[PDB]
C-alpha cells in the first residue's frame, strides 16, 4: 500500500528558504498528482499547491510566487520549497496526493529569529 | 446506455462540471458526443494495447487499470470497469483528476478535433437544465 | 477567491445524538465540495468526497448533503471517536480553499 512521510528542518530563520521532503512508499510518484497543505495556528487550512502527472503545477496565489514543488522518480520523493519566510509561515505543513486518501503525519515548522 | 444530450448536460450539470477548471458545461457535453457518442459502454481497443473506457473514452495506460494494459499508471485510482456503468459518477470523478493537469481537456482528442474552437454552448441549448 | 464559511464555530452534543454541520460557499461549486476530520496530532481525514460520494473505510454513520454554495455534513448518532475538527474543502476552483471549520465536542 500507499505511505507518504515528511521529512525537513523543524526550525528555521526569516527569510531564508524552508525545504521539506515526502517520501512515497507503495507506489511510484508518476503514478499520482501530489500536493502540500499547512494548517496555521488559528485552526486555518492552506492548500498550498500540488504537481501533476506531466509536471505542470498550481501555487496558491497567496504564496506570491515563493513557492516551488519538484519531484524526483529515483528517490521517490516529491519536494516543498518555500523561500523568503517570516513568523508568519510558522504552521504544521502536510504532503498529500492530490485524491485525499493519501496523508503523511505532519510536521511542523517554526519560523523564528532564535 | 445511451445518453440523450439534454439528459447528459442536466446530469453533468448534477455531477459538478460546469466551469470547472474553468471549462464550461458544453465542453464536456460535446466531448461526450465525439468520443463515445453518448454511450457509457463505448470501449476502443488502441495500438499500444491500451483501451479508451466509458463515456468520456478513459485511457487504461494512464487513468484505469484494467489489468492488460503494459505501462499502466492507474492515475485515478479506479478500474477501468467503473468507467464502463450506466452511473457516471467514476467517468466524472476521473475525467476532474484528468482535466487537473496542465494539460486540461487536451486529453480528449475527440474534444480537440471536433469541439474545441466551436460553439460548445450549442451542445446544452435548448435543455431543460 | 471562493470563500467557504462554516457554521456553527463550535457544536456540542451528547455520543448518540446527531448532528449536522454547514459549509456555505461565496459562488457556485456545483458537487466539488469535500469533507475533512482532523483531530489533535493528527493529519486531515476524509469522510466525503464530491458532497455526498461516500468513502471507503469511513464510518457508515457520516453522509453528505448539499450542492451550488449549500453542504451540510451530517453524523448519525455521534460517537466519542468522532469529537475533533471538521473542515469543508471546494476544489471547483484553483485555488482550492477550506472552510474555516466546526469544532464538535462533547456536552
Amino acid at each position: 500500500d500507499v505511505q507518504l512521510q515528511e521529512s525537513g528542518p523543524s526550525l528555521v530563520k526569516p527569510s531564508q528558504t524552508l525545504s521539506l521532503t515526502c517520501s512515497v512508499t507503495g507506489d511510484s510518484i508518476t503514478s499520482d498528482y501530489w500536493s502540500w497543505i499547512r494548517k496555521f495556528p488559528g485552526n486555518r487550512l492552506e492548500y498550498m499547491g500540488f504537481v501533476s502527472y506531466s509536471g505542470s503545477t498550481y501555487y496558491n496565489p497567496s504564496l506570491k510566487s515563493r513557492i516551488s514543488i519538484t519531484r524526483d522518480t529515483s528517490k521517490n520523493q516529491y519536494y516543498l520549497d518555500l523561500n523568503s519566510v517570516t513568523t508568519e509561515d510558522t504552521a504544521t505543513y502536510y504532503c498529500a496526493n492530490w485524491d485525499g486518501d493519501y496523508w503523511g503525519q505532519g510536521t511542523l515548522v517554526t519560523v523564528s529569529a532564535a | 446506455k445511451v445518453f440523450g444530450r439534454c439528459e447528459l448536460a442536466a446530469a453533468m450539470k448534477r455531477h459538478g462540471l460546469d466551469n470547472y477548471r474553468g471549462y464550461s458545461l458544453g465542453n464536456w457535453v460535446c466531448a461526450a458526443k465525439f468520443e463515445s457518442n453518448f454511450n457509457t459502454q463505448a470501449t476502443n481497443r488502441n495500438t499500444d494495447g491500451s483501451t479508451d473506457y466509458g463515456i468520456l473514452q478513459i485511457n487504461s495506460r494512464w487513468w484505469c487499470n484494467d489489468g492488460r494494459t503494459p505501462g499502466s499508471r492507474n492515475l485515478c485510482n479506479i478500474p477501468c470497469s467503473a468507467l464502463l456503468s450506466s452511473d457516471i459518477t467514476a467517468s466524472v470523478n476521473c475525467a476532474k483528476k484528468i482535466v487537473s493537469d496542465g494539460n486540461g481537456m487536451n486529453a480528449w482528442v475527440a474534444w480537440r478535433n471536433r469541439c474545441k474552437g466551436t460553439d460548445v454552448q450549442a451542445w446544452i441549448r435548448g435543455c431543460r437544465l | 477567491d471562493i470563500v467557504l464559511t462554516q457554521s456553527p464555530a463550535t457544536l456540542s452534543v451528547t455520543p448518540g445524538n446527531s448532528v449536522s454541520l454547514s459549509c456555505r460557499a461565496s459562488q457556485s461549486i456545483g458537487n466539488n465540495l469535500h469533507w475533512y476530520q482532523q483531530k489533535s496530532h493528527e493529519s486531515p481525514r476524509l469522510l466525503i468526497k464530491y458532497a455526498s460520494q461516500s468513502i471507503s473505510g469511513i464510518p457508515s454513520r457520516f453522509s453528505g448533503s448539499g450542492s451550488g454554495t449549500d453542504f451540510t455534513l451530517s453524523i448519525n448518532s455521534v460517537e466519542t471517536e468522532d469529537f475533533g475538527m471538521y473542515f469543508c474543502q471546494q476544489s471547483n476552483s484553483w485555488p482550492y480553499t477550506f472552510g474555516g471549520g466546526t469544532k464538535l465536542e462533547i456536552k
